[PDB]
RNA sequence: CUUGAGUCUCGUAGAGGGGGGUAGAAUUCCAGGUGUAGCGGUGAAAUGCGUAGAGAUCUGGAGGAAUACCGGUGGCGAAGGCGGCCCCCUGGACGAAGACUGACGCUCAGGUGCGAAAGCGUGGGGAGCAAACAGGAUUAGAUACCCUGGUAGUCCACGCCGUAAACGAUGUCGACUUGGAGGUUGUGCCCUUGAGGCGUGGCUUCCGGAGCUAACGCGUUAAGUCGACCGCCUGGGGAGUACGGCCGCAAGGUUAAAACUCAAAUGAAUUGACGGGGGCCCGCACAAGCGGUGGAGCAUGUGGUUUAAUUCGAUGCAACGCGA
C-alpha cells in the first residue's frame, strides 16, 4: 500500500488514502489469517461453512423477506 | 551533529509494542523509541497512546539531527499504525509518503500452533 | 436506574446571599436533617473568611470551589472480562458537586475544634492550594494521568 | 442382428500421475554498517534474549520447507489424494460426426493391487513447526490449558506398515418417474447486431413435488419404483477382547469366541429446566450517593452447654424482637 502526498494535500487526507489502500491491500486480515497455522481441515470446514451461512442467508434475504412484516 | 533534513520512519507496530525508528534514507538508524521505553507495561505499552508517546519521543531524539522531510514506513498489525504518524506529523515533520511494508510470506514458513484460551 | 432521565431537583438559594451553589454546599454539609444548624455553620464559615482573605464570601467561596473542583474523573469500564480504569471528564455540576463534597469531607477530618472553624481554615487551605481537598483533587488526577492510555478506547 | 459393451478419426478442459529444472516473498542463521536500552511475552507476570551492544534498520551470503493474490460449495482422480512457473514421460474423462466388431456384458467369495496421518528400517537433509523433555506462570494440585525453549518427527531416496469420523456415516451396474435456480466444461443453429436468442451432451450445488421414512429428512447425483450380484446385522456389556491361525522388524493388523452379567442399551422428535450460548428487557440488581451492621455496653431471640425442669413449636433466603 504505497502512498505518496501530491502537492497540496493535506496530512488527513493523506492518512485517508493510506488507511484505504491498505483496507484495499487486505494486509492486516492476511496476517492475522496467518499468525496461527490453521490446519487445512479447519480451512475447509471454515470455507463450508462461510458459504452455507452466505447461500442460506442471501436467499432467506431475498425470497424469504417480501412478506408483510406489519 | 550532523543534518539530512530527509528521513525514513520505520514504525514496528506488533500487538505487545511499537517501534519507531527514524533514519537516514540509506538505512542508517539516527534514534528509536519504544512505549516500553516511553514508560508504559503490559496493557499500557499495546495501546494507541503509548505509540503516540513514542512517536513523540523517537522525534525529540533525533531533533540534533534536523530532520524536515520524512517518510513513513509502517510494518505489523499493531494497535499503533495511526497514532504514530499521527504524532509525528503533530511533532511537525512534512510526511511525504507512506509506505506498508508488513512481510506476507507467498505459503512460506509454517506458523506456529494456534493458541486455545 | 435503567428507563429513567428523571428531572432534577428544585433547590432554593440560600437566603443571605441568594446563591444555589452556597444552598447546595449547606444541603450537603447538613447532618440528620438538621438544616438551620448547617446554614449557622456555612455562614459563620464564610464570615470568617471574608474576614482572613478578602474580597466577599461568595467570591472567596468560588476561589476555593475552582481550587478543588476536578477536571477528570476515572471509572472502571469492565468489558473485556478485567477492569480498566478509565478517565473521564467530569461535567460542570458533578465538578461542583464532587468539590464541595471534598471540601466537607476534609473539614470534618480536620483537627480545629469547632465545625466552622474547621471549615474556614479548609476554605482558606483551598484557596492557598495547600490543602487536604486539593490534596484528594490532585490524587484523582494523578490516577487519570496515569491511566491516560485507555481514554479513548472505552 | 445392433440398441448393451468396445475400437478408430478429430478436438476439448483439467492442482490426474512420474521425473528434472527454475522463480519470488517470507522465517532462521552467519558477516558487516547505523545505532542505544531495552526486546520478547501475557489476563498480569516470569523464564528467555540484550550494554560481551540486543530489538529496530540497510547490505551481502548460506540453507531448508512451502507456494500469497488467482482460488471458487471451481476442477481432476477408483478411493487415498492433487495447488508457483517451465520442460520430458504418461493415464483417464467428455463432445462431434461418421466407420467398424457383433453380447465380446454386470457383479464377484477366495486372490491381487492401490491406500491420509502417525509409526518402523537404512542412508541423507533439517530453515520453520513441534510429541517427548526442561524451565516460568496459573492452581488446592496442574505430570494440562498459557509463556520461553526444544529432540524424534514433519522433508528426500528406497523398503515396510495397512489403519482413520478412510464419511455422502449412503456397496457396484442398469432401467423408469413432475419441477425451479445456479456453477463448470463441450457442441449445433441464430446476423455474436453486444457481453447476447433457441437447442443438445458430461460432471456438479442448492431448493422442492409425488413417493418413501420412526422421524429427521431423501427427493432424476433418491433414502422414490424395479432387476442382478456381492458385503454385513440380529439386545446392552464381556469384546473386536482371549486362545489358535496368517501377516508384520516392531508397533501391531486381520480372522474371531465362551463363561458370566443386566432388563434394558439405543434412534428421532416433543414439553420443560439448565448453559462459564445469543438477542431484547426489567428490578436499590449494580453504578452514583447517604446512613448503618460486623468492634463496645446493654435489650431481645436463637444455637449450644447446664439443669430436677430449663415447656413445645419456627430453624437457607422465606427460623433467629418468630407463635409470644
Ligand atoms: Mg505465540
Ligand atoms: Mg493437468
Ligand atoms: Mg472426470
Ligand atoms: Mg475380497
Ligand atoms: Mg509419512
Ligand atoms: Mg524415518
Ligand atoms: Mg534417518
Ligand atoms: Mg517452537
Ligand atoms: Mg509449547
Ligand atoms: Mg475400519
Ligand atoms: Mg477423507
Ligand atoms: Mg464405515
Ligand atoms: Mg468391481
Ligand atoms: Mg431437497
Ligand atoms: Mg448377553
Ligand atoms: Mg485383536
Ligand atoms: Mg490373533
Ligand atoms: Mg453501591
Ligand atoms: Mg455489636
Ligand atoms: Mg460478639
Ligand atoms: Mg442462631
Ligand atoms: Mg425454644
Ligand atoms: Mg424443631
Amino acid at each position: 500500500p504505497v502512498i505518496k502526498v501530491r502537492e497540496n494535500e493535506p496530512f488527513d487526507v493523506a492518512l485517508r488514502r493510506f488507511k484505504r489502500s491498505c483496507e484495499k491491500a487486505g494486509v492486516l486480515a492476511e496476517v492475522r489469517r496467518r499468525e496461527f497455522y490453521e490446519k487445512p481441515t479447519t480451512e475447509r470446514k471454515r470455507a463450508k461453512a462461510s458459504a452455507v451461512k452466505r447461500h442460506a442467508k442471501k436467499l432467506a434475504r431475498e425470497n424469504a423477506r417480501r412478506t408483510r412484516l406489519y | 551533529r550532523k543534518q539530512v533534513s530527509d528521513g525514513v520512519a520505520h514504525i514496528h507496530a506488533s500487538f505487545n509494542n511499537t517501534i519507531v525508528t527514524i533514519t537516514d534514507r540509506q538505512g542508517n538508524a539516527l534514534g528509536w523509541a519504544t512505549a516500553g521505553g516511553s514508560g508504559f507495561r503490559g496493557s499500557r505499552k499495546s495501546t494507541p497512546f503509548a505509540a503516540q508517546v513514542a512517536a513523540e519521543r523517537c522525534a525529540d531524539a533525533v531533533k540534533e539531527y534536523g530532520i524536515k522531510n520524512l517518510e513513513v514506513m509502517v510494518k505489523g498489525p499493531g494497535p499503533g499504525r495511526e497514532s504514530t504518524i499521527r504524532a509525528l506529523n503533530a511533532a511537525g515533520f512534512r510526511i511525504t509518503n507512506i509506505t506498508d511494508v508488513t512481510p506476507i510470506p507467498h505459503n512460506g514458513c509454517r506458523p506456529p500452533k494456534k493458541r486455545r484460551v | 436506574p435503567r428507563r429513567r432521565v428523571i428531572g432534577q431537583r428544585k433547590i432554593l438559594p440560600d437566603p443571605k446571599f441568594g446563591s444555589e451553589l452556597l444552598a447546595k454546599f449547606v444541603n450537603i454539609l447538613m447532618v440528620d436533617g438538621k438544616k438551620s444548624t448547617a446554614e449557622s455553620i456555612v455562614y459563620s464559615a464564610l464570615e470568617t473568611l471574608a474576614q482572613r482573605s478578602g474580597k466577599s464570601e461568595l467570591e472567596a467561596f468560588e476561589v476555593a470551589l475552582e481550587n478543588v473542583r476536578p477536571t477528570v474523573e476515572v471509572k472502571s469500564r469492565r468489558v473485556g472480562g478485567s477492569t480498566y480504569q478509565v478517565p473521564v471528564e467530569v461535567r460542570p455540576v458533578r465538578r461542583n458537586a464532587l468539590a464541595m463534597r471534598w471540601i466537607v469531607e476534609a473539614a470534618r477530618k480536620r483537627g480545629d475544634k469547632s465545625m466552622a472553624l474547621r471549615l474556614a481554615n479548609e476554605l482558606s487551605d483551598a484557596a492557598e492550594n495547600k490543602g487536604t481537598a486539593v490534596k484528594k483533587r490532585e490524587d484523582v488526577h494523578r490516577m487519570a494521568e496515569a491511566n491516560k492510555a485507555f481514554a479513548h478506547y472505552r
